[PDB]
C-alpha cells in the first residue's frame, strides 16, 4: 500500500500494469480492494492473480488473464466427448463454485442430443472424523471408466491414497483433473496413475515480455479510443487520504473501452466477470515417467490432438 | 471437603537419592495439585501448578503426573542440599476449597555418629533466684532420634525436662540435643546424684554419666 | 510468568472503549492470571479505508494481535464497514470478528477465508420465511428478489430448500436496483392466480 | 516481583490489629490476592482471597466472622484485620499472589500471649572433667527473639544455637552450646553476648570451669 | 482365525454389502456362542444336529 | 583389527546424576557387544552381554542397546558405589581376533577440600647408609589435581621426585598425595634449605612447606 501510495503520488499514472513471482492467494484481495477504492484500472498478468477469483464488486475494475470453472469445464468436457465416450460420472467436495460446477454439467448434458448417462454424484468431505471408513465405502461403491474430480491440491493426495488403497487404478480406466489440483508440473505427489489426463492454463509457452507487451498495447489501444470516440478524457484525484474527493466525476466509461480489447487479430474482448473469455489452454498427460506433457491447445474454440 | 494426604511418613534419603512422596487424592480433581517445597525459616517456593508442569526458573528435579490417579512427586537424581519440608495441596475448584495436607517431612540421611555426651549444673546464681536448672547436652550425632533420661537419685522422671533438638548443619548435618530440667530450690536441695543416660545406636552401650551436688 | 497477549479491536465512539478494557478484564478474572495476562488494543473509525488498512497493518505491527474485531460505522454506508480488516488483517490468516455483519457476500470462504460473525444472514431470514410458510396453507409463492449478491445468493437458498419438499417458486421477476419505472413487473405478476 | 509484609509484632489478647501486605512488583488490580496462615506444628491454613480491584472477598468456612481482610486503590496495600476473639492464633501470616501462592511475602509473625516485655537471663553452663562442651543458657525471656554470639562473633566453630522451648509460664529457654578442646580451657576467654532487642537487653557473661 | 482376517480385509474393501452372501461350512461355525472380529451379518452356514 | 575408545576417561559424575560410556566400533560389529565395570581391588563383572541384554541378578539402572554403531549405554540413578573403571569388548567373529580396547574410569564428584600439607626430613637413621629422602605429604585434598614441587635451595629439581597417589578414600572421598625425593648423602649434606611447595584448587596462595638440615 505504501509503495502505490508512493507510486500514484510520484508519477501521474492512470492504470498501471503489475507482475508477481508467487502463488499467494490473498494478495488478489487487496488488489482488488485499490482497484475498487481508487477509481483508476489494475490488472494482473502474473503470481496469484491469476489464479481465478470469485467475483469483483460495484466500483472494482480488476481484469486478470485466467478462464473461469466453467469454461474450463467445457473444454475438458468436450474433449471427453471427442474420445469416443458417452459415460462419465461426478465426484467433488464442498468447495466454492462447485455448485455452479455441477449446474453447469448438468445443464450441458441435459441440453445436448448426445447420450450422456451420469451415475451419482460424489460429495464426500474429507475435513470430517472419523469418516474415513464411510469415504472408502463410497470410493468402492463407485466405478466408472470415466471420473471428474474437483478438490483442491492438498486433498489430491487423499483421494489418491483411498484411491490406490481400493486400487481401482488398475487397467484401462481414465481420470481428469483441473488446473487447481495440478499446481506445479515439476512436483507429482508421489501416486501418479500412469496415464492421467488434465486440462490446465499455459505451462510455459507465454514469456513475460510478450504478456507485458500485449498489456501495454491494449492499455493504450483502448485509451486512444476512449479520447478519440468521447473526445475527452478523465482524471481522479491522486490522494491516498483524499480519495472522496475523487468521486465528483464518473468514469464508468472507461469498463466499456476495456471490454472492447483486441490486438494483433486476436479476440481479447474482457468478460465483465473478469475471466478472460478466449484464452489459450492446454492439455496434459502423464507419461511412463514423473513428469507430464503438453498435449493439446485451445484456440478458435477448437481442440487438435494425437 | 477433601484434605490431602501426604505419605509415607518420614521419607529421610541418602545424598544423591530421589524423593519421592504420595499425596494419594481422595477427590476428583480434574487436574491441580502442588506440593510446595519449603524451607523451615523461610517462605514456601512454588514448585508446580497444574500438577504436571514445573514453573519458570525452576530446574527439572521436582515434578509431577496425573489427571484422576493420585498426583504424586517426580523428583529423581536430586541432591542432599534440600532437606526440606513437603506439604501437598490442591484447588479443584477456586477459590472455595483450598484443600491443604499437613506435611511429610524429610530429614537428611548420613552415616550413624554417636552423641558426644555433657552436663550443665546450675552455676551457683541461679540458687538465688529460686530456680535450678540442669542441662544435656548432645553433639554431633545421627540420626536425629536419642534416648534421653534424666534421672535424679536414680529417679525416672516426667513431665519435668524440656527437649529441644537442632536442625542438620551446612558442613556435617549432625543433630544436636538439649535436655533442660527445671527444678525449684526444695527439690533440688533435697537429691545430690543428677544423672544423664543417653542410648543412641552410635554407642555400644548406653552411656550413663552422674554429677553430685555441690562438688 | 503469564506472557502478556494483545486482542484489538475498532469500534466507535470514545465510551465503546471503556467497556471493552472493561470486559477483556473481566474475561480474565473468570480464570487464573499464572498462565496469561490478556490486554487490548483499541482505535477508532474513520472515513478513508485506505488509512484505515495502514493503521491496521501498523497495529498488527505494533500489537501482534491474536484476534481483531471489526465494528460498523456510524456513518451510513454498510458496506465498507469489514473492507480493511477483513483482507489486511488476513495475510496471515489470524481471526477476526465481527459484530453487526447482516450481510451475507462476506459468509464465502473463499475471498476471505478468515471471518466469524455473531449475527445470522439474511439467507437464515429466507429460511424462517419458508418455516412461516410451512404450516399456512400457502404453496403458491412468487418470489421478487433484486439482481444483487445479496439477494441472489438468498434465492439460491430459498430454492434448494423449497425443493426439498418438491414444491417450485413459479416466477423469478427479478429487477435491478436503482432505476425507478418497476411497473410491468407488477402487472406480470398480477396475470396469475 | 516483590512482596514486602508488615512487621512481626505481639499484642495482648483481646485486641484488633491490622498488617498491611503491599505488592510492587505487578499492577495491583491484575490478580487474587489472599492469606494463609503457618503456626508452629500445624502447617497450612487458609483465611481469605480477596480482589483489591473491586474488593471481592471469599473466607475459609471454618474461620468466617472473625477477622476482616480489607485493601485498598492507590497504596497497594491489602489489611488484614483481626478482632479481639483472637486469643491461640499465634504464627506466621503470608499473602498469597495468583490464588496458587505464586509470590509468598516476607512473612508477618503474630503473637497473641499473656507474657509482657521482659529481659533475659543468662547463666553460663561450664565444663568440667580431649573436648568439652560448654555454653550459655538463656531463660526466661518475651518477646522474641535473642541473639547470642561467641566472643563477638569471632567463635562460630561448633556454635549450636537450640531452638527456643516454651515453658508452661508463657516463656522461652533456649542454650547456645560450643565444643572446644580441653587444652583452652584456662589458656583462652569465653564470654557469650546475648541481645534481645525488645527489652533492648545487651549482656556479655564469661563462661569459666566451675 | 484366517476367516476373522480374510472378513476384515473384505469390509474393509467393502465387499460384504447387501449383494454379496457367503456360504460356509461348520468348521469355519466352530462354537456357536462367539462373534470373532467382524463376521459380518448375513452368513449363512450348515451344521451337525447340535442342540 | 578393531579398535575401541572409551570417553571420557574420567567420567566425573555427580552423586544425583547419570553416567554413559560408549563403545566406538571402527566397523560393524554385528549386534554383539560387551561391557564390564571393576572397582579398585575387585575383578571386572560382566555387566551387559549382547549389548541389548542385562545380566543375572542385575540393577535396573543401567540399559543400552546397538546393532554394532557406536553401542552405547546409558546408567541413571547413579549411586555412592558408581564410578568404577569401564571396558568393553567386541565380538564378531568368536573366535578370530577378539582384540580389546583402552577403557576408561569414573570418579565421584564432592566439595574441594585444602590439601594437608606436612613434610619430612631423614630421621638421622637413612642417611647412615648414603642416602637421603626428603618426604612431603597432602592429606585430604579434592580434586586430585594438586601441583607440588621441591625447593632444594630455591632450585629448580626435576626427574628426582617419586609421588604416589592414593585411591579415593572411603570416607570423605579424598585422596592422598606423598612426594619423596631421593639424593646421595654427599649431595643432601651440600645443600641445608629443603622445601615442598603446593598449588591446589582449594589454595588461595601456594603453601610451602620447609625446613634446614640439622634443626
Amino acid at each position: 500500500i505504501t509503495r502505490i501510495c508512493d507510486l500514484m503520488s510520484d508519477r501521474k499514472i492512470q492504470g498501471v500494469v503489475f507482475a508477481d513471482d508467487t502463488d499467494q492467494e490473498a494478495i488478489a484481495q487487496i488488489l482488488d480492494f485499490i482497484s475498487a477504492q481508487t477509481l483508476t484500472p489494475i490488472l494482473g498478468i502474473h503470481g496469484g492473480s491469476s489464479m481465478i477469483m470469485a467475483d469483483k464488486d460495484e466500483s472494482s475494475m480488476f481484469f486478470q488473464f485466467g478462464p473461469s470453472i466453467e469454461q474450463q469445464a467445457s473444454v475438458m468436457l468436450n474433449i471427453m466427448e471427442e474420445y469416443d465416450w458417452y459415460i462419465f460420472s461426478i465426484v467433488t467436495t464442498y468447495f466454492p463454485g462447485y455448485q455452479d460446477f455441477v449446474n453447469k454439467i448438468r445443464s450441458t448434458i441435459e441440453n445436448s442430443f448426445v447420450g450422456w448417462e451420469l451415475e451419482e454424484v460424489l460429495l464426500l468431505d474429507m475435513s470430517l472424523d472419523d469418516g474415513d471408513s464411510k469415504i472408502q465405502n463410497q470410493l468402492k461403491k463407485l466405478q466408472s471408466p470415466i471420473i471428474l474430480l474437483y478438490c483442491t491440491k492438498e486433498e489430491a493426495t487423499y483421494i489418491f491414497e483411498v484411491a490406490n488403497s481400493v486400487g481401482l487404478t488398475g487397467y484401462g480406466y481414465t481420470w481428469i483433473v483441473p488446473s487447481l489440483v495440478a499446481g506445479d508440473t515439476d512436483t507429482v505427489p508421489a501416486e501418479f496413475p500412469t496415464g492421467l489426463i488434465s486440462v490446465s492454463y499455459d505451462e510455459w509457452d507465454y514469456g513475460l515480455p510478450a504478456r507485458v507487451r500485449d498489456g501495454i498495447a491494449i492499455i493504450t489501444t483502448a485509451a486512444s479510443d476512449m479520447l478519440s470516440e468521447h473526445s475527452f478524457i478523465p482524471e481522479p484525484k491522486s490522494s491516498c487520504y483524499n480519495t472522496h474527493e475523487k468521486r465528483i466525476y464518473q468514469s464508468n466509461m472507461l469498463n466499456r473501452y476495456l471490454i472492447n480489447v483486441t490486438f494483433e487479430g486476436r479476440d481479447l474482448s474482457f468478460s465483465e466477470e473478469g475471466y478472460q473469455m478466449h484464452p489459450k489452454l492446454v492439455i496434459i498427460l502423464l507419461n511412463k515417467e514423473r513428469k507430464w506433457e503438453r498435449v493439446g491447445k485451445w484456440k478458435d474454440k477448437s481442440l487438435q490432438m494425437k | 471437603e477433601i484434605v490431602m494426604t501426604q505419605s509415607p511418613a518420614t521419607l529421610s534419603v541418602s545424598p544423591g537419592g530421589r524423593a519421592t512422596l504420595s499425596c494419594r487424592a481422595s477427590q476428583s480433581v480434574s487436574s491441580n495439585l502442588a506440593w510446595y517445597q519449603q524451607k523451615p525459616g523461610q517462605a514456601p517456593r512454588l514448585l508446580i501448578y497444574g500438577a504436571s508442569t514445573r514453573a519458570t526458573g525452576i530446574p527439572v528435579r521436582f515434578s509431577g503426573s496425573g489427571s484422576g490417579t493420585e498426583f504424586t512427586l517426580t523428583i529423581s537424581s536430586l541432591q542432599s542440599e534440600d532437606f526440606a519440608v513437603y506439604y501437598c495441596q490442591q484447588y479443584n475448584n477456586w477459590p472455595t476449597s483450598w484443600t491443604f495436607g499437613q506435611g511429610t517431612k524429610l530429614e537428611i540421611k548420613r552415616t550413624a555418629a554417636a552423641p558426644s555426651v555433657f552436663i550443665f549444673p546450675p552455676s551457683d546464681e541461679q540458687l538465688k533466684s529460686g530456680t535450678a536448672s540442669v542441662v544435656c547436652l548432645l553433639n554431633n550425632f545421627y540420626p536425629r532420634e536419642a534416648k534421653v533420661q534424666w534421672k535424679v537419685d536414680n529417679a525416672l522422671q516426667s513431665g519435668n525436662s524440656q527437649e529441644s533438638v537442632t536442625e542438620q548443619d551446612s558442613k556435617d548435618s549432625t543433630y544436636s540435643l538439649s535436655s533442660t530440667l527445671t527444678l525449684s530450690k526444695a527439690d533440688y536441695e533435697k537429691h545430690k546424684l543428677y544423672a544423664c543416660e543417653v542410648t543412641h545406636q552410635g554407642l555400644s552401650s548406653p552411656v550413663t554419666k552422674s554429677f553430685n551436688r555441690g562438688e | 510468568d503469564p506472557k502478556i497477549v494483545n486482542i484489538g479491536a475498532v469500534l466507535s465512539t470514545r465510551k465503546h472503549e471503556q467497556m471493552f478494557r472493561e470486559a477483556v478484564n473481566q474475561a480474565n478474572k473468570r480464570h487464573g492470571s499464572w498462565k496469561i495476562q490478556l490486554n487490548a488494543t483499541s482505535v477508532t473509525h474513520k472515513p478513508n479505508a485506505i488509512q484505515m488498512a495502514l493503521s491496521v497493518c501498523e497495529d498488527l505491527i505494533s500489537s501482534q494481535v491474536y484476534a481483531i474485531l471489526v465494528s460498523h460505522p456510524p456513518t451510513p454506508n454498510d458496506h465498507f464497514t469489514p473492507t480493511p480488516v477483513s483482507y489486511t488483517a488476513g495475510f496471515y490468516r489470524i481471526p477476526v470478528l465481527g459484530l453487526t455483519t447482516r450481510m451475507s457476500i462476506y459468509s464465502d470462504k473463499s475471498i476471505h477465508l478468515s471471518f466469524l460473525r455473531t449475527v445470522p444472514p439474511y439467507s437464515h431470514q429466507s429460511s424462517v420465511w419458508f418455516e412461516m410458510m410451512r404450516v399456512y396453507s400457502w404453496n403458491h409463492i412468487i418470489l421478487l428478489v433484486s439482481d444483487d449478491h445479496e439477494g441472489r445468493a438468498a434465492q439460491k437458498r430459498l430454492e434448494t430448500l423449497l425443493e426439498e419438499r418438491e414444491s417450485k417458486a413459479e416466477k423469478v421477476l427479478q429487477f435491478d436496483p436503482g432505476t425507478k419505472n418497476v411497473t410491468a413487473l407488477l402487472m406480470e405478476a398480477k396475470e396469475l392466480e | 516481583v516483590q512482596l514486602v509484609q508488615s512487621g512481626a509484632e505481639a499484642k495482648k489478647p483481646g485486641e484488633s490489629l491490622k498488617i498491611s501486605c503491599k505488592a510492587s512488583g505487578y499492577s495491583f488490580t491484575t490478580f487474587w490476592i489472599g492469606w494463609v496462615r503457618q503456626m508452629p506444628g500445624s502447617g497450612l491454613e487458609w483465611i481469605g482471597i480477596i480482589y483489591p480491584g473491586d474488593s471481592d472477598t471469599r473466607y475459609s468456612p471454618s474461620f468466617q466472622g472473625h477477622v476482616t481482610i480489607s485493601a485498598d486503590r492507590s497504596t497497594s496495600t491489602a489489611y488484614l484485620q483481626w478482632s479481639s476473639l483472637k486469643a491461640s492464633d499465634t504464627a506466621m501470616y503470608y499473602c498469597a499472589r495468583s490464588a496458587v501462592f505464586d509470590y509468598w511475602g516476607q512473612g508477618t509473625l503474630v503473637t497473641v500471649s499473656s507474657a509482657s516485655t521482659k529481659g533475659p537471663s543468662v547463666f553460663p553452663l561450664a565444663p568440667s572433667s580431649g573436648t568439652a562442651a560448654l555454653g550459655c543458657l538463656v531463660k526466661d525471656y518475651f518477646p522474641e527473639p535473642v541473639t547470642v554470639s561467641w566472643n563477638s562473633g569471632a567463635l562460630t566453630s561448633g556454635v549450636h544455637t537450640f531452638p527456643a522451648v516454651l515453658q508452661s509460664s508463657g516463656l522461652y529457654s533456649l542454650s547456645s552450646v560450643v565444643t572446644v578442646p580441653s587444652s583452652s580451657l584456662g589458656t583462652q576467654t569465653y564470654i557469650c553476648n546475648v541481645n534481645h532487642k525488645p527489652s533492648n537487653t545487651k549482656v556479655d557473661k564469661k563462661v569459666e570451669p566451675k
